């Protein structure tokens, strides 16, 4: 796996350059906002529990077939894979924030998943929407304005949605 | 690759975790630290011709049968020079690498990984790049943490040659 | 036990390294970060019992049927509610354990290891200990990044409960 | 395994009381005290080779025996093991200085090595030689006042010298 | 899914041989009970929903918080009542599905699997289920070995949530 | 795996449903004639190495070619190996007779089979037809009516012929 | 492992006999009290949570040095596995019950336990007692005359007791 | 030794679980087919000696070589028929030793494990014993289920040797 | 299939090591006993029919009753004599193929392997075919070497077959 | 695998015959040519590491992108990989020399190669022109005439250079 | 120890069989090889000393350096040259072991196990030895296949080198 | 393992000299007396299952005991154990034979086979025995005039008579 840091050594490698004032320059910006990084890192697993239980209520509440007799998080080995597959895919997309890259997040979590869940016979579409109010509850949680000296962070946001959306994505 | 930030992701991956604060603190002590290794990776990559030039005369003075000897592995013909040069030239590239991704991911994927296949192959003296390397350390012209940086990976190349 | 100190040994160790600058970096962050957490670790330590007799009632008062309800799991006797605050100070010794050794490692061993199977033998309810971490965590009264460290491993409990 | 500050904890622990204000004030001291140790660390690391090279020289110029035919270093697989043996016990000497205990010593390198010699037929007397050897080499380098922020590092001293001194016992 | 069938197939198969006498008065064995098996689960699948109710109003009845208590995971809305008559009805045609399979499979692989996991997420007391099982045991109102069936698969549920 | 008790169940699952009348009525006939099924398993399995080798030698009898130098049970080998699948066949037909259901003949055994054979260059054909005759053989002596108590097992036969024919068909 | 039928037969075999009519008929007063031993099984069986739990309760209620800070089930890990012993304890005496032979409690459960907890540290005089208060729980609910055929059962209950006796001397 | 009470015991036991209504199933199975297995057994070792002999017979029978043909492995002189009797009687032992143990445990490990061994080595015969084994299925004398379980048992043995 | 060329490359191989002079010596013995071998095999090619027609009386001659006695299994049919003489042939094309191929690769691929499978199955008796064998061993008429060569591997499939 | 010997022995089981004259005569040919067989598997082997270099010199030599940054011999991890590669086609083609079939090069090492290359994105015509320098070097190597007893060995060099051009073949 | 003997025996050992002609061949081609090995041993053995420092020349001759250059890991001290032929003397004596023994046995195991550890740390040059051992092989003075044995093994050397 | 040429060059080593005239000379000698050793370990292993049969018939015939119900031969589990160690026993003796040191045999065989019939509680007595009546039939077999080149073969029939006794003390 790599991060921001072994990504930009990675494609400096292969074309085989030393690093330029423009690249250093940028990394050193990286650097200065990480303090935000890990915040939102610290206070999203923080809350993990309830990010995935909130989620899985609100989307059994809108989804009730699910958990109906034959549907596809009914009986508790269903539902209990159910809540860790969601878990699991949080876990991952909090590892890619901290990173500031989704390598890890695609190779080891999204990347054959789609097709796991066609074998199965599990809504694709169902999994992106639970992965989508993980989003909306983790992002609230770790852009609250109570209790944190105050300072923009919109653009670590957008990040830690591409990750979000970008899971959705890979299953819908 | 190695990377600090990858060692705390792999440690709590590996367990099945959520990350703790005991990995967090490791990522910041990286970030307080890249103030330094931004600096000696900079001045590095800035005076880095100069460095490889003079590297590489510390290296054919020290050992001189390497420019006289007749042979494809010494550096007797522009050929061999140019190859000389290069290899330097790499090493040093790959000492600015673990200082950007602050660890030695980079040099250990790119340099380390089958190095002692290659010199036994091609007939390169393990010595011959540990004077390279302790030209650099010498005269690289860092002071403070930022010295301490630099030498910590060139150091890390030296003993992976001996 | 599980410190940034320690798992910096294991992953040079496991793989049969000397330490890198990757992992002293590592335990840098560590020495950086003890600072606030020595400082919440004795600012709970002493407001200790104040904070354990608040977080007992708060219990007491969300569920009232703890102190009513007749059997041996419930506090509606003397017996009961030593054992109430003796766990829950149980949880506060475990809160500055970590930060003393700067990470999970002392609740994870002495805590959360057959946790669920203790609860599910002795029929205790998760939710009384969340509620009793809820008021420490709401009236350690602490600030600053003292505050961030303390919430990190009270947070980290009441996960380990739900 | 334990560090400094975890075996204060288990023995806290095994009393069942909160850390008193003489706890506490003699951590802060080893924190104060953190960057001298990775220092000592970053130095000894830094000079793996050469101290475990050196060491060896003199070891076999001091008991020629052991490179006799016969003799316990004679024949390359031998004389590597050997190399590896040393270079390992400095590796574990190294690992117990950052943590400021020797319990990842005693438990993974000390512990069942001087039984490991005697079905082996190694002389224990020449391994603790060559980790005494190692130790003045180690030391050396570590308090080398040239090129660092001057300030006295004799109680760590001290203490590496312990762990070098508590392998040569296991073994002696 | 177990049962003394499936079982004696499998005792076969793991070892490469064909059936034996051994196995084949397992099976008799399994037919034999299977009259008293029959008998107990047609009479609680006639008299379940008065079983439903009335188990479901002695949890109301033992832990009148439920019914009091703000809170999706208690019985203190219309939603909840649902709910937990739902889950009072699973468990019950849980223990028919034992009795007409001859052995503890459905219950298994239908409600113990991830049992814990799902009363820990979704805050569901233990308790509140065995008082709902406790009900079914003493009013099911059967008599010999239809009782001993019946009361035998209910108290394997009591058992997985203790 | 399942038994015509656990698959009613499994059906009756993912509907949601308690068991009706004609369910249970169905399933107590079931045990009635339990005693008839025993018996022919306990025949059948009684003379599994007369059936398997009788059926071998008629087949190797109408086909020569599969014995011939080249063809697919020349050698001790891939005899051993036909006269096991042949034997392996009839193992997992008894079995699903106990349970009356083949679940565990599909999964366990017949599923993955023919590719088997298409890759290995064992003629479908002859498999089906050593079936076949495993199965007249099987059949005569479980419903033999010496030294048994008299009475009707017609509906037992086809049930067994059915699983009989069903590895046939999955291999043919 | 061995049950009441296979013992007398492997000490039949050993002297080449065949079995005595002396020999028959107390195997077969064997089988005439097996519908109180699958009794005993059953209920013992059917309350093992709570004769495991209740015991612990009043073991550490009379020894509160066990639970106390240093002490051998301080925390929950040394908590649960005390809890897995006594359940483990309790499980093999009930295997051994229902075959009416030791043998099974013996060579798996047993042998090799004195022994382990003394490297452990764990007081195998609180363990016997952890036996002896299950042994009482056990025996009260196996015997309790309410809701059975009513007969004499005073013989098997000894027999009940010598198991638990058994594991108490083993580790006493 | 495998038997009906083993096998319950060893399928619990393999998975960590307490015994289930499964597997009581299994032995009451066991415990009601004692009575033709007690039956069958007693009646064969009171007439041993009879079908001992005619058995034995009925081998020299349907194969005359046995008796004329020179060599140890033959029954040709007094050792070997002393030797042939000796084997015909292990044999029933082992079919009376099944029925007692109600199962096949007892001539799996007394009789049938490296039974393929021994005949390769001192050259006998499998069919000699099928053909003893044979007769004793035929005029052992016995009636309903007692000759059900008999005959299991024998030809147990005979599909062994074949 | 086994033969010393095959070893020597599986030797090597196994230890992903080139062929060195240890292995080299092996082959060179093997062309140096080819000339022995090349001269038993061609020899029994040659007396071939002979030999079978040879062996299978000699079979016929010690044990009688394989001509009298009923059955598939017996010579007492113009196809069971067909089935004989077939089988016997393929055991003396066996012999030579492990001349030609140097090793018991052949014998061990094409016959040995399942071979107390078939004859457990089809009841064939082995002292049959070691009397077949044991003809082929006096009257295959070499001396020598070649004879030394034959017979090894004569006494090979007999050692299987016992 | 199989050898010379070996393979003409299965093809005359396949039709169940025994060797004729012709196949005798022609693999006694086979033995007496023997001791160039050895001489030719000796001295290839006895300059294992020069032919690969040599060769892989040549082949940078006349395609520097292969070692340029980015490209398939950059970085020592790639570049070892790759002398690795040469080393073990050439380990199989002298495998294939002394048995004088290519059944071990076919099975072992070129079957699912070119398959390999293709998902790595290693350039199979650059490994085939590798394969064919240590051709001329082996060839040249084996027929030198200097230091050995004079005799032609024309057709042994044409089976050489079959397994070497076969290997080509099969990545280019 | 590698020789075709316990190549033999590993071979048979590891598929548990007794030895076959397949193995006994090999030692045969072992046995008759041995004239030429023992023929090449002895010659070198008798002519040890001149072909040492025969060898050790050309090593100075081809790197001059080695005999100027200050450091203990040259041969520019009277302890440097004694070591020197001492490592000489032991290379010719591992190849000597080797015909003796038929195999590359004793020369992989006292000799090359390690042999890049020991040059990597002691800074000890491969092409040193390589020189040596070019030295041996051109001026050793054998003839015929004494000549093949001895440069087999002396290449097997160079190639462990390289 | 080492054999006769493998052990002298070990024992050389250790001394760190080159082997004499006097050592050449006697390995000369090993060579020229090979051929006999090739025809002993070819004619004992040829006879290899009747000289363990014959010796088995002949240990239980002088030992009924061993073979009566309870005793260590009864049952074809124990029968068989016992014709495998026997033969087994015999595999290694040949083995030594070829090789002309008895290593393998003290390495794999013998060494700790003593102390396994001790806890299995096999008469070492009996074992012994057997290994002697193996080695009487073996020598007879190998030493057989009829049908080979004449010649002495003394010295080799100690040889083969000592691993045979080694074998019967080291479990005597
Ligand atoms: C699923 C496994 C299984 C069970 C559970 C089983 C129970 C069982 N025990 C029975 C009787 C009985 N059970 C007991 C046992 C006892 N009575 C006492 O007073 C003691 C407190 C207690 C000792 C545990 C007695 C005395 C009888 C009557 C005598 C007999 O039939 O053996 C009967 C015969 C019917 C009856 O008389 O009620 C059955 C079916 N059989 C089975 O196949
Ligand atoms: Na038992």
């Amino acid at each position: 796996m790599l991060d921001a840091f072994a990504k930009v050594v990675a494609q400096a490698d292969a074309r085989g350059e030393f690093l330029t004032n423009a690249q250093f320059d940028a990394l050193s910006n990286l650097v200065k906002e990480g303090n935000k990084r890990l915040d939102a890192v610290n206070r999203i697993t923080s809350n993990a529990s309830t990010i995935v239980a909130n989620a899985a209520r609100a989307l059994f509440a809108e989804q009730p077939q699910l958990i109906q007799p034959g549907g596809n998080a009914y009986t508790n080995r269903r539902m209990a894979a159910c809540l860790r597959d969601m878990e699991i895919i949080l876990r991952y997309v909090t590892y890619a924030i901290l990173a500031g890259d989704s390598s890890v997040l695609d190779d080891r979590c999204l990347n054959g998943l789609r097709e796991t869940y066609q074998a199965l016979g599990t809504p694709g579409s169902s999994v992106a929407v639970a992965i989508q109010k993980m989003k909306d509850a983790a992002i609230a949680i770790a852009n609250d304005p109570n209790g944190i000296t105050p300072g923009d962070c919109s653009a670590l946001m957008s990040e830690i949605a591409g990750y979000f959306d970008r899971a959705a994505a890979a299953v819908a | 690759m190695k990377t600090p930030i990858t060692e705390a992701i792999a440690a709590a991956d590996t367990q099945g975790r959520f990350l703790s604060n005991t990995e967090l603190q490791a990522v910041d002590g990286r970030f307080k630290r890249a103030v330094a290794s931004m600096e000696a990776a900079r001045a590095l990559t800035n005076n880095a011709q100069s460095l490889i030039d003079g590297a590489a005369q510390a290296v054919y003075q020290k050992f001189p049968y390497t420019t006289t000897m007749q042979g494809s592995q010494y550096a007797s013909t522009p050929e061999g020079k140019a190859k000389c040069a290069r290899d330097i030239g790499y090493y040093l590239r790959m000492v600015t690498y673990c200082l950007v991704a602050g660890g030695t991911g980079p040099m250990d994927e790119y340099l380390i990984a089958g190095l002692s296949e290659i010199n036994s192959t091609f007939d390169l003296s393990p010595s011959w790049y540990i004077e390279a390397l302790k030209y650099i350390k010498a005269n690289h012209g860092l002071t403070g943490q930022a010295a301490v940086e630099a030498n910590a990976y060139i150091d890390y190349a030296i003993n992976a040659l001996s």
